[PDB]
């Protein structure tokens, strides 16, 4: 349960595949929700059970309610700390763009990594979580542009 | 039966690999949290 970011694997297929990525903060095991699909999670002997879910905001919290609160300021560069499926997690800056959608704005990065990257988290030079990663479109050229989503803190 | 093994710390990282254009999109989403290209 130490804060961090993390791979979400399964057996269920051909070896230990990796399904997604999600952050541990304050406790709290965030995720976008196409990743576990709501299902419970394991951490060695322990167990994560969910708390809180969305499939239209995509995503899911686990062990207490969604602690990420920080935003994009629409001004500055962002970091997507991407886990990759078998690589190590690596930094990738970038500036992002918009999704500009009836109900409003949001920001978007224009990076390509296979869907088993989904829920790595995006950064603001703080270091602090503006967003997770893998929700987006698929755009002319077959590259994909994933939404910066960020969560509601109570 | 998922699980979760630790692949790393969540800090800012000065020199890092910068690239990725920023485009403007026109998107709608659907009930079931997917977004499709409004055109
Ligand atoms: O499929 C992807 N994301 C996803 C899947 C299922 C659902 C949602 C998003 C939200 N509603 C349910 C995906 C994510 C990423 Cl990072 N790269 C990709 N390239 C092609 C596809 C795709």
């Amino acid at each position: 349960t130490t804060d961090g970011v993390y791979r979400v694997m399964t057996r269920r297929l051909l070896g230990s595949t990796q399904v997604g990525v999600g952050v541990m903060q304050e406790g709290v095991f965030h995720t976008m929700w196409h990743v576990t699909k709501g299902a419970a999670l394991r951490s060695g002997e322990g167990r994560l059970d969910p708390y809180w879910g969305d499939v239209k905001q995509d995503l899911v919290s686990y062990c207490g309610p969604w602690k990420l609160d920080a935003a994009w300021d629409g001004l500055s560069e962002v970091q997507l700390l991407a886990v990759p499926p078998g690589e190590r997690a690596k930094n990738i800056q970038t500036l992002p763009g918009i999704f500009k959608t009836k109900d409003g704005d949001i920001g978007a990065v224009a990076l390509d990594y296979p869907a088993g990257t989904s829920g790595s988290p995006i950064l603001d030079k703080c270091g602090r979580v503006i967003g997770l990663y893998g929700n987006g479109v698929v755009i002319k050229n077959g590259s994909y542009v994933s939404a910066i989503t960020q969560g509601k803190r109570e | 039966d998922m699980y979760i093994e630790r692949a790393g710390d969540i800090t800012w990282e000065k020199d890092a690999e910068v690239t990725g254009n920023s485009p403007r999109l026109d998107v709608a989403l659907d009930e079931s949290g997917d977004f499709s290209l409004v055109e």
